[PDB]
């Protein structure tokens, strides 16, 4: 199908600047106007710039949030849409997603402003019919990380939880529960990307 | 500008029965064309919004005839009749008759199940955390249900409030149910300062806690 | 707003 996919999120100081876009697929991205929406729990869903067509000089339209701070750029060649974000304040964080007016979403781009700087996750194995393991991802910034057990085959009986926040420092944990007929003896592995610091690590649950 | 006005959640629904989801506007999205540009998107856990439906009542491509939706120039409602458990997620409503685009703040979808237990799940501070001078402690509550649950840190017969971070996940997808990670964050002198760690959950399910632990020594 | 849409939106 049509397909929307953003980039270029990441971390920034506050008074900072950040570009992102995104490429859209499946249709001829010249013909459509195109929008970005960011979502926050402050705020929620939030519509925040939007372009028009060559044909119509290329108009565009803010929210009055982001009117000064933000521009809205389109490369039809490329089937790419941009957002240049500058002057950034710690409110401007939330996931950025591109918005094909009324019907397509792309997966969204993290954009975080802080002075607190970036940490990869320390990553530990928790070990102990039915049996539960974990991992503890502990002090990492920003957020997201991305967990996965067995590099993504083994999904069903997962649960990550959401991230909490101590001291410009995320903490979560994942737990896998699977028949004990399978572990120790098929490995059980928890892998953790973290896209700020550029990490990847796996942490096998030994005995 | 147009405010759009929703709850942030919805009377539980049990499977297989109706839930309805409410969204008013702050003007009328009724057009001279006869047509109302309202519509309505879901988005699931870990996902984006997606399009349900289109012009008050018209269902987008592909999604089940379960959906339907109705309502005024003002005031609307999406229907879903049989509710499924995959459908949990935040329903939100948006305009499409002027600039700026605005969204309702979104309700989210809760199932109602038959009441579960916990399974209770505690771990002790990994040798490579202790060879970090921090240590953690990990109980998991999970797939309980109905949300509601109380855990507590007993260290050597003490309980300890100090240093216990909890989390919960959302509903899950597949059995309706919740989980909960409690974390007990300590020094490692703290840690090692007493040796016997028990996590108790207390859930409506039983008026028995649910007891977990583990011995620092062995 | 909508006449723009709606003539977009035919097209």
């Amino acid at each position: 199908e049509v397909k929307v996919e953003e980039s270029g999120g990441g971390l920034v100081q506050p008074g900072g600047s950040m570009k992102i876009s995104c490429v859209v697929s499946g249709l001829t991205f010249s013909n459509y106007w195109m929008s970005w929406v960011r979502q926050s729990p402050e705020k929620g869903l939030e519509w925040v710039a939007e372009i028009r067509l060559k044909s119509d000089n290329y108009a565009t339209y803010y929210a009055e949030s982001v009117k000064g701070k933000f521009t809205i750029s389109r490369d039809d060649s490329k089937s790419r849409l941009y957002l240049q974000m500058n002057n950034l304040r710690t409110e401007d964080t939330g996931i950025y997603y591109c918005f094909l007016p009324m019907d397509y979403w792309g997966q969204g781009t993290s954009v975080t402003v802080s002075s607190a700087k970036t940490t990869p996750p320390s990553v530990y194995p928790l070990a102990p019919s039915m049996v539960t393991l974990g991992c503890l991802v502990k002090g990492y910034f920003p957020e997201p990380v991305t967990v996965t057990w067995n590099s993504g085959s083994l999904s069903s009986g997962v649960h990550t939880f959401p991230a909490v926040l101590q001291s410009d420092l995320y903490t979560l944990s994942s737990s896998v529960t699977v028949p004990s007929s399978t572990w120790p003896s098929e490995t059980v592995t928890c892998n953790v990307a973290h896209p700020a610091s550029s990490t990847k690590v796996d942490k096998k649950i030994v005995p | 500008d147009i405010v759009m006005t929703q709850a942030a959640f919805s009377n539980p629904v049990t499977l297989g029965t109706s839930a309805s989801i409410s969204c008013r506007s702050s003007k009328s999205l009724l057009h001279s064309d006869g047509i109302t540009y309202l519509y309505w998107y879901l988005q699931k856990p870990g996902q984006s919004p997606h399009l349900l439906i289109y012009h008050l009542s018209n269902l987008a491509s592909g999604v089940p005839d379960r959906f339907s939706s109705s309502g005024s120039g003002t005031d609307f409602t999406l229907r879903i009749s049989r509710v499924e458990a995959e459908d949990v997620g935040i329903y939100y409503c948006a305009h499409n008759v002027e600039l700026p685009r605005t969204f309702g703040g979104g309700t989210k979808l809760e199932i109602k199940r038959a009441d579960a237990a916990p399974t209770v799940s505690i771990f002790p501070p990994s040798s490579e955390q202790l060879t970090s001078g921090g240590a953690s402690v990990v109980c998991f509550l999970n797939n309980f249900y109905p949300k509601d649950i109380n855990v507590k840190w007993k260290i050597d017969g003490s309980e300890r409030q100090n240093g216990v971070l909890n989390s919960w996940t959302d509903q899950d997808s597949k059995d309706s149910t919740y989980s909960m990670s409690s974390t007990l964050t300590l020094t490692k002198d703290e840690y090692e300062r007493h040796n016997s760690y028990t996590c108790e959950a207390t859930h409506k399910t039983s008026t028995s806690p649910i007891v977990k632990s583990f011995n620092r020594n062995e | 707003y909508l006449e723009d849409w709606i003539k977009y939106n035919n097209q």
